[PDB]
This record gives C-alpha cells, sequence and structure tokens, in this order.
C-alpha cells in the first residue's frame, strides 16, 4: 500500500548457507497530506531502523551518507508517529507528506537484518524505503506565522510583526485567505502557542465567534492537526454548497492572537 | 457531546412577565451545562442542587462541577431531573441591567474587506472574553452564593456597590461505564476499575491503557479536604517521576476536573493524535493512608 513492511511483506529473512547480502528496494510516490509508514523489527524479529529517529531524520541519498534532519530538509512535515513493540527499540513510524514547490526529491530510511557468518563476515539483508515528496506549482493558501518568506503558505509574518513590541498586545493579526473546491489550505504557528480549537479543521469558530460549528457546512478533507508542529493543513471539497467563513486561533499569554481565517466561495 | 447554558444575566429573563422565570434543558452524559445566577438562593448549584436539597455527585455520580459548570457524568443509569432557584431581588436586577448595557457586546454580505474585518474582530472578543469569565469561575471557591465577575472587565465600581428564576434541567440514561478507576468503597461500580471488585487495582496502583480519542480518569475516595498530586492534576502529571506539563506529552487534550480539592472525579480525554507512548500517573493524596493510590495510564500512540 502506502507502507514499506519488512515483517510480513518485502521479508528481510535469511535464506539458508546465506553468504551474501541482498538488498531489498520499496519505493513509494505518495500525494500531499498522505501517510507513509515504515514497519520494521517485531518481538520475534531482530530488525534495525537506520537512522533510529527516522522519519524525524533521514537520508538525502541511499548511500547512508548527508544524515539530515526533516524539519529543515522537508519542510512542513507533520504527524510523526513511533510504536514499539520489542523493548528499547521502536518498529513502526509514520508521518505525513507536506506541500512542496520545489522539484521533486526523495528522502531516505534503511532498515537492516544483520547477523555474523563462520575467516568471519557479517551478511545484510538491507531495505531501502525510497519516499518521494511530490511537486505542487502552486503554494499552499494558507498563513505561515513563523516567517514572512515562507515556503509553504501564500501569506506569511516576520516575528517583528507577531511580537509585541512594536504594536500592542491588544491588536491581533487577521490572516484572511480565500479558497474554493480542491484547494490546499492550512497554517503553522511557532512553538510554544497553542491552537483552538483543538480540531480546528474538524471544528471551527463561526463569526458569530466562540462557536464550534463542527463543519457540518464544509466537509473537508486529508484534515491534518500537528499540536506538536503547530502544522494544521486540509482540503477543501469537491462542491462548495454556499460561501462560508471560519476561523481559527493560535495563542500565546502575554502576546498577540495569531488568527486564520478562511472565506470558501461556492466552487465546483 | 453538547454544551448548555442558562444566562440569567440576560434581558430576556430580566425583564419578563410572569413571576417564575424557567429556562429548561434537556442534556445528555458528557455533556456540559453552564449557570450564572446573580444571587443564588436555597442551594448551590452545581454543588448542592433542589430536588423540587442533594448533593450533585449522590445523584448523578461521576459528574465534575468546576467554576458554575457541570460536566455530567459519562454513565448515567437513570433519566434524572434537577432544579436550582435564582432570587432576581428587584436591584439585583437593576444592578446587573446597569452592568449588561455597560458591556453591550445572520445574512451579512460584508463585501468591503474592512466591514468583515469588524465582524471577525467582533467575533474575536466574545471569543476571547469568554474565555477570561471561565478563568475567573474557576478560581472561585466551592461554596460561593453571590456571582462576582472578573475586573478588567473594567466594570465602574459604582455599579458593583422583581422575579423568581428556575432553571430545570433533565439528563438522559446511557450504558457505557467509565473507563476508569474508583478508589471509593462502594458497590455502584461505575468504573471500568473499582477495588470493591478484586484484582482491578493492585499495590495501591491502578493500571490503565488509553488510546488516542479516549476519554479515562479516576475518582478519589471521598473526603472534604483531599488532595491531587500533582496539584494541577491532569495539567500537570508525574513523568518519569518528575512534575511534567502534559501539554509537552500529548498536545491537544482535554480535562475535566476540580482544581481546589479531590471531591470530584478526574478526566482526560486524549487528543486525537499522540504520537509517542508516554507513561503518567497521579496520586490521591490524604491523611488516611489507607485512601492513597496511584493513577497510572498507559498512552499508546496512533491516530482518530
Ligand atoms: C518554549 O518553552 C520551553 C519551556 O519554557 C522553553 O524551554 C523553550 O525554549 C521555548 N521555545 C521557544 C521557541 O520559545
Ligand atoms: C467556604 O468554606 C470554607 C471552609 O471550607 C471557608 O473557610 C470559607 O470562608 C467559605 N467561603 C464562603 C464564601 O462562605
Amino acid at each position: 500500500n502506502l507502507t514499506c513492511d519488512f515483517n510480513d511483506v518485502y521479508k528481510l529473512e535469511f535464506h539458508p548457507n546465506q553468504q551474501t547480502s541482498v538488498t531489498k528496494l520499496c519505493n513509494l510516490t505518495p500525494n500531499v497530506l498522505e501517510k507513509v509508514t515504515i514497519k520494521c523489527g517485531s518481538d520475534k524479529l531482530n530488525y534495525n531502523l537506520y537512522p533510529p529517529t527516522c522519519f524525524e531524520e533521514v537520508y538525502a541519498s541511499r548511500n547512508m551518507m548527508h544524515l539530515k534532519k526533516i524539519k529543515e530538509f522537508v519542510i512542513g512535515s507533520s504527524m510523526f508517529m513511533r510504536r514499539s513493540l520489542t523493548p528499547n527499540k521502536i518498529n513502526e513510524v509514520s508521518f505525513r507528506i507536506p506541500p512542496n514547490m520545489m522539484p521533486e526529491k526523495p528522502i531516505y530510511c534503511f532498515c537492516e537484518n544483520k547477523k555474523t557468518i563462520t575467516s568471519k563476515k557479517d551478511i545484510i539483508n538491507r531495505g531501502i524505503v525510497e519516499i518521494i515528496i511530490p511537486s505542487l506549482n502552486e503554494k499552499v493558501k494558507g498563513c505561515d506565522f513563523t516567517t514572512s518568506e515562507s515556503t509553504i503558505f501564500s501569506k506569511g509574518y516576520s516575528i517583528n510583526e507577531i511580537s509585541n513590541k512594536s504594536s500592542n498586545n491588544q491588536q491581533d493579526i487577521v490572516c484572511t485567505v480565500k479558497a474554493h473546491a480542491n484547494d490546499l489550505i492550512g497554517f503553522k504557528c511557532p512553538s510554544n502557542y497553542s491552537v483552538e480549537p483543538h480540531d480546528c479543521f474538524v471544528s471551527a469558530f463561526n463569526l458569530s465567534g466562540k462557536n464550534e460549528n463542527l463543519e457540518n457546512k464544509l466537509k473537508l478533507t486529508n484534515i491534518i492537526m500537528d499540536h506538536y508542529n503547530n502544522t494544521f493543513y486540509s482540503r477543501l471539497p469537491s462542491l462548495i454548497s454556499d460561501n462560508w467563513k471560519f476561523f481559527c486561533v493560535c495563542s500565546k499569554d502575554n502576546e498577540k492572537k495569531l488568527v486564520f481565517t478562511v472565506e470558501a466561495s461556492i466552487s465546483s | 457531546s453538547k454544551s448548555h447554558k442558562c444566562d440569567f444575566t440576560k434581558e430576556k429573563y430580566l425583564l419578563s412577565g410572569e413571576k417564575e422565570v424557567s429556562c429548561e434543558i434537556d442534556a445528555n452524559p458528557s455533556d456540559d451545562i453552564t449557570f450564572i445566577c446573580p444571587n443564588k438562593i436555597d442551594s448551590l448549584c452545581f454543588h448542592t442542587v433542589n430536588i423540587s436539597t442533594m448533593s450533585i455527585q449522590d445523584l448523578l455520580y461521576g459528574s465534575v462541577v468546576y467554576g458554575n459548570t457541570l460536566f455530567i457524568s459519562p454513565y448515567v443509569r437513570t433519566n434524572t431531573p434537577f432544579y436550582c432557584f435564582c432570587n432576581l431581588d428587584t436591584v439585583t436586577i437593576q444592578k446587573f441591567l446597569k452592568i449588561n448595557r455597560f458591556l453591550k457586546d445572520l445574512k451579512g454580505g460584508n463585501v468591503s474587506e474592512a466591514q468583515a474585518d469588524e465582524y471577525l474582530n467582533k467575533a474575536l472578543n466574545r471569543f476571547k472574553k469568554m474565555k477570561d469569565l471561565s478563568k475567573f469561575f474557576n478560581d472561585q471557591a466551592d461554596n460561593t452564593t453571590k456571582l462576582n465577575l472578573p475586573k478588567s472587565l473594567n466594570i465602574p465600581n459604582d455599579i458593583l456597590n422583581s422575579k423568581r428564576g428556575i432553571m430545570s434541567v433533565f439528563v438522559r440514561s446511557n450504558n457505557n461505564v467509565i473507563k476508569g478507576c474508583d478508589f471509593g468503597n462502594n458497590n455502584k461500580n461505575y468504573f471500568s476499575h473499582p477495588i470493591s471488585v478484586a484484582g482491578k487495582v493492585n499495590n495501591k496502583v491502578c493500571k490503565i491503557q488509553g488510546k488516542p480519542g479516549e476519554l479515562v480518569g479516576f475518582k478519589c475516595a471521598f473526603e472534604e479536604n483531599g488532595k491531587v498530586e500533582p496539584p494541577n492534576c491532569f495539567d500537570q502529571v508525574l513523568h518519569k517521576n518528575k512534575v511534567t506539563d502534559l501539554k509537552t506529552l500529548i498536545p491537544g487534550y482535554a480535562s475535566y476536573t476540580n482544581k481546589h480539592s479531590s471531591k470530584y472525579p478526574y478526566y482526560l480525554k486524549i487528543p486525537h493524535f499522540v504520537n509517542e507512548q508516554y507513561t503518567i500517573q497521579c496520586k490521591c493524596k490524604s491523611n488516611n493512608s489507607q485512601n492513597e493510590y496511584t493513577f497510572e495510564l498507559d498512552i499508546q500512540p496512533g491516530e482518530s
């Protein structure tokens, strides 16, 4: 599927009398906002992942050089999950592909099965996970509160704007994006801010205010609410019934409110 | 889960016709009703209610009341009503009418960018306004007969210095027992892990696993002046045997607790996404060593 299982599919067991190391490849080409997953090792399979912090750390090439950090190599990446089954090692990892405006590029994470044979040597059934980051052509209709020169969103804000040194913290920052059907929307907030509501794209704020309309009016897909990265993404539906307006708030005490608001025009 | 409110501050209720003003509310389990009365009479809601008095924990076991809000229990057995009377004394009406005007806060085209700004900025302060009101109400003690409002509403000191209101609630029954620990000796078995039932409970620790999106919790043995460790559970928990802010482990969580004592249960709604595995705990603390237990929670990664 969109998972590179190395235990129950793409099996990395050794065949008998093995004396050389082979390398299975699991190439995936996801679309933006989709979830990729690596299953490797278990309580009955002693496989280790490289880098053990993948996907938070990945390799930029299949040859395990130029190790890089995904927060900076693939801006926008979200929903990093890590699940363990044997103690003292984690075996199922996953994350959500972010919007990209630059050319496609791969990221790599390896998974090795190692054993010493009898001179003597050690043989490895390596499994390379090759993910291609899709390229889009228009930036996301959204707000980046972490930079005025965002590589993901259309509107951006320098920190001199979201801090209260020049303006008082009573005048908030309202970022309106207009968008239509099948459009990517989202926002990113700085690290120690909190997003209200907890499920912004499942529940937003009505323009009467303090209202979580739970979005029966606008049914959004590919909803991503990463509260660890304050990165939020979704896509408006195939058809817009009526024009709608909703908003969500990033808040931090003694700071301005950073508010993301969308007007969805009727589209088909 | 819907959220109900009966605000007797409104002119629609203060300048009404008959002498018995009545707001009616039909709730369900895990809902939350809020009651804003200028001068609470008879019983003190939501801690003590009027039957035509009883304390809410005996009527609807598993409920929590914080500030002026009742989080209904995530398990009710029988459909039950409650009543809370509010004495609108002539000048209490007049007094708040003078404060409600000072506050002064469906098909809008909003073609100009600027008028769209005003409607949103208007909606933004009602958001910011209500937040600071529940914060001030939570700081309030449990025994409070006279409602007061937070300063920095800028309301004048001159304004701070007939009708009878009755709000009546009915809440339905359900059958889904609480995924939690009940550390009190009673045979009602409202929780997944009582100690009246053997085995659920070992070495004074109650070990529960929680999945993303689930609501779990615990309720200490009842006493009037008990405490929880950490004092701010669930907002601060024990993690790796040190007091950690829960927001650093599972941001996006919700909680339903009482900051002033351990009398009421403690509920944690695990967020829609937790990224790692996390073991956390909170402890019941008492001058009675037989009433002290640890609530250990295994939070399992996933999505929802
Ligand atoms: C966020 O808060 C933590 C804890 O106070 C602090 O250590 C960290 O440096 C803060 N980060 C930023 C970007 O302010
Ligand atoms: C509430 O009760 C406590 C004792 O538990 C008492 O000290 C306090 O003064 C009371 N507050 C009011 C407003 O009656």
